[PDB]
């Protein structure tokens, strides 16, 4: 029935969350990559059936190679939203468990809608960063299609080997957007680089470059 | 500053079509305004065919600049660009 | 059977670093739970 | 809209403000009179006829290189360290293969426009050098290796020494090189083509060269084109 | 799903949208003052079978074929209705086997009220589907792939073609190959895959328009040309709302437009 649904789709959305979170250089477990649906029914769902969200939080520290590749990395909390509409008092509420807990960085998911007032507190809970996404819009992972290329964020060595190489200035780069899809998988803040390795006709390979916003 | 030491310079070596017409037309501009030749010329008469006749036996006392888009710049001499 | 032997041996090394890693994880999924059991 | 982009001197693709439109121009900084359609032999066939056609093993006698096409065919059975330099390139050919199969042409589409014309290139030193009659060839093994090998790393589209330099130029010749590799094989060139030594050599010349003249010259004003 | 016939038809069911005024054929407007029983002689032998507020009543007939086609349940139905509705409506529904396919309604002067509650249900009651997508079709696509030999061999599978989009919604349905769906409007994919997947598909699209009729133009033109157009990070048009709004001189802007 349409619970049976709405725990796949929130299945979807996990596996989701989880690959987003491998990718940005954070620790998961093969095991937990791999989860299937029949233990996330045992894990989650109670008797009759419903879910809960609050079970499914959990924690992530950064690979050796990612914490040396990016020294910016901390770690990462992410928590599911049981109410349907986030008011002020939840995102204060989660702002307020970031700074106690000392993590560097927060996602955020909700089920609805998000109030204007909390999307306005978002910029100031500096200098943790909190994200927020859609369950609906997490359900595929946009990464995986065909026709999205590899992204790789860039190091500031890199950055300045490029602008070096180049003899450019920021400004001067191709740009993406911050609320592009997959620069907000891949946590992009304004001034860092991706590197673009793209499939071609002519040479067979061709890597681009792109400054967010 | 905007000017590049011989040892680092990364543009091609070969002299490109621009270049080679550019080269030609100015030569010719300077034989017509009575420039001295630096190769023996048995018969020819015609600018254009002097300074074409100079071009491919590498003796045009010209130096091409080539501006890059930071502002830099790379000189190469007439001389040491290949030529087709 | 020198190229087996180095595959065996890259394959073994990678085992371990799993192993850390997967011991390294297990700590923040015990912490992950008390915390989840503490807000309920 | 395109009338003020132009190719600069370091391979770029700009506007008038300076900012990059292209990282290299056509992604292969080619001209694009210099191109032609040629067909990559790696990509179509089956695994039967790619082994049969590129594999040359020195231990069997009945699948190694004829003896009347070499002068050298008594002294080349049981050697190791060329058998090392044949499986070598067979497994840069299987590597080609597996590349351009899986990543670029999907489809098997393998009649694709690319520079320098390698089948000209073979009949014209073909019809100089007289490679016709069924006259032993002097061209030995690792000198095929080496000089195609050399070759795929003088095919200069940007110069200069840093490493994001050399990773661009590496990249800007990968579909070409494929095309040489598939072409210029050692039981293809020892069986197919008859080449010698001179005409091997200058077949690898000619190669550079043509290489070298198809090239995007700068100050074109690709845009309006 | 693209090698069988029958589960690609019961995806195409599951996504082409489907309102009750697809399957709806006539709705009326009857008055009768007892809750309990009937005047209507037809369907009064239905309705005490089922039973063994406002006077006004609403009854509907549908059309047995359509319902039949798009493969529909008349507790689907009542269901849809009871949920849209909560308890504000009392609803009864004519079993299978009815020679005329009826759902009747009664309100817990009104008589407007009941015309435009009869309206709105009619505008928009959504049975099943997703939204936006109008019609599906079945296409039967060719695809070249790989022998277990190695050779190239051509294959023939089912695909669906839609009209009308909605790329996120399609997208997350199951039994659809998530990572290959692709939409002709490329400011959807903009909006759901991002600017490569669009630099893509404007290439995707420009190619299309130009080989359509025979013609050939080198790559390096067209890739140029969607390369300036996604430049920026979103979808420049060729116009004076694109060119105009960059940094260039005035100069050379004003020459444009």
């Amino acid at each position: 029935e349409d619970n049976n649904r709405i725990i796949s789709r929130l299945w979807r959305s996990f596996r989701t969350v989880k690959e987003m979170a491998a990718d940005r250089g954070y620790f998961i477990s093969q095991e937990e990559m791999d989860q299937s649906l029949e233990e996330f029914r045992s894990k989650i769902c109670d008797s009759m059936g419903n879910p809960q969200r609050k079970l499914m939080s959990f924690l992530a520290n950064p690979t050796p190679e990612a914490l040396e590749k990016y020294s910016d990395l901390g770690t990462l909390w992410v928590e599911f939203c049981d109410e349907p509409s986030v008011g002020i008092k939840t995102m204060r509420n989660f702002c307020l468990r970031i700074q106690e807990k000392n993590f560097s960085t927060g996602i955020f998911i909700y089920q609805n809608n998000i109030t204007p007032s909390a999307n306005k507190m978002i910029p100031t809970v500096s200098p943790a960063i909190i994200e927020t996404f859609q369950e609906s819009d997490l359900v595929v992972n946009i990464t995986h299609h065909e026709l999205v290329p590899k992204h790789i964020r860039l190091s500031d060595g890199e950055k300045s080997q490029l602008l070096q190489r180049y003899k450019l200035k920021e400004s001067q780069l191709p740009r993406i957007q911050r609320e592009d899809p997959v620069a907000r998988y891949l946590g992009l803040k304004r001034g860092q680089v991706v590197k673009i390795i793209r499939r071609s006709e002519t040479s067979g390979r061709y890597a681009s470059y792109r400054i967010c916003l | 500053e905007l000017a590049i030491l011989k040892e680092e310079r990364t543009t091609t070596p070969y002299l490109t079509k621009y270049e080679r017409a550019r080269i030609l037309g100015t030569r010719a501009l300077q034989i017509s305004m009575n420039a001295p030749v630096l190769v023996d010329i048995e018969g020819e008469t015609d600018p254009l065919q002097i300074a074409m006749k100079e071009l491919s036996q590498r003796k045009i006392p010209l130096v091409i600049r080539r501006y890059l888009p930071d502002g830099s710049y790379e000189d190469w001499g007439c001389d040491e660009l290949i030529v087709d | 059977e020198k190229r087996l032997e180095q595959e065996q041996r890259r394959l073994e090394e990678a085992r371990k670093r799993q192993e850390a890693e997967l011991i390294k994880r297990q700590e923040l999924i015990k912490q992950a739970e008390e915390w989840n059991k503490m807000d309920i | 809209a395109l009338e003020d982009i132009m190719v600069h001197y370091d391979g770029t693709t700009r506007n008038s403000l300076g900012d990059i439109i292209q990282f290299l121009y056509g992604e292969d900084g080619l001209d694009g009179t210099q191109v032609e359609r040629q067909t990559i032999d790696t990509i179509p066939g089956s695994d039967k006829a790619f082994h049969k056609r590129y594999y040359v093993d020195l231990m069997d006698e009945k699948n190694s290189i004829k003896p009347d096409v070499i002068e050298y065919a008594a002294d080349i059975l049981g050697d190791v360290e060329l058998q090392k330099e044949l499986n070598s390139e067979y497994e840069q050919l299987v590597s080609d293969r597996k590349f351009l199969r899986e990543i670029v042409f999907v489809n098997g589409d393998h009649n694709w426009p690319l520079p320098v014309n390698l089948r000209r290139i073979i009949q014209n030193a073909q019809q100089i050098f007289h490679l016709d009659r069924a006259k032993a060839s002097d061209l030995t093994i690792p000198e095929i290796i080496h000089g195609v090998r050399d070759l795929c790393k003088k095919l200069f589209v940007l110069r200069g020494e840093n490493e994001l330099i050399k990773e661009a130029q590496q990249n800007a010749t990968s579909l070409f090189q494929c095309l040489v590799r598939a072409r210029l094989a050692t039981r293809r060139i020892l069986e197919e083509f008859r080449l010698n030594r001179d005409a091997f050599e200058w077949v690898l010349g000619t190669i550079e060269a043509q290489f070298q003249r198809s090239l995007v010259h700068p100050g074109e004003m690709v845009g309006v084109i | 799903i693209a090698l069988d016939i029958e589960k690609a038809k019961v995806i195409q069911s599951s996504i082409e949208y489907t309102t009750l005024k697809n399957v709806t054929s006539a709705t009326e407007i009857y008055y009768d003052p007892d809750p309990t029983s009937t005047v209507i002689e037809e369907d009064f032998d239905t309705v005490e079978a089922y039973f063994s507020q406002s006077p006004w009543l609403l009854r509907l007939e549908l059309d047995r074929a359509r319902m039949l086609d798009k493969q529909l349940t008349m507790n689907q139905v009542a269901d849809k209705i009871s949920e849209v509705f909560s308890d504000d409506l009392f609803v009864m529904w004519s079993e299978d086997n009815a020679d005329k396919l009826i759902i009747r309604c009664r309100v817990i002067e009104e008589d407007q009220m009941l015309k435009r509650i009869e309206a709105h249900m009619l505008d928009l009651i959504a049975l099943r589907g997703i939204p936006g997508i109008s019609k599906v079709y079945m296409v039967k696509h060719k695809v070249s792939v790989p022998d277990e030999s190695g050779e190239y061999k051509n294959e023939e599978l089912w695909a669906l073609e839609t009209d009308g989009i909605n790329l996120a919604e399609v997208m997350a349905v199951p039994g659809v190959d998530s990572s290959r769906t692709y939409s002709n409007s490329f400011v959807e994919i903009l909006s759901v895959l991002g600017i490569e997947a669009t630099r893509s598909s404007l290439y995707k699209e420009i190619l299309n328009v130009i080989a359509f009729d025979g013609s050939y133009v080198n790559y390096r033109h067209m890739a140029l040309l969607v390369d300036v157009m996604t430049s920026r990070g979103y979808l420049m048009a060729i116009t004076r709302h694109g060119i105009n709004r960059a940094d260039t001189g005035a100069l050379m802007r004003c020459s444009f437009e």
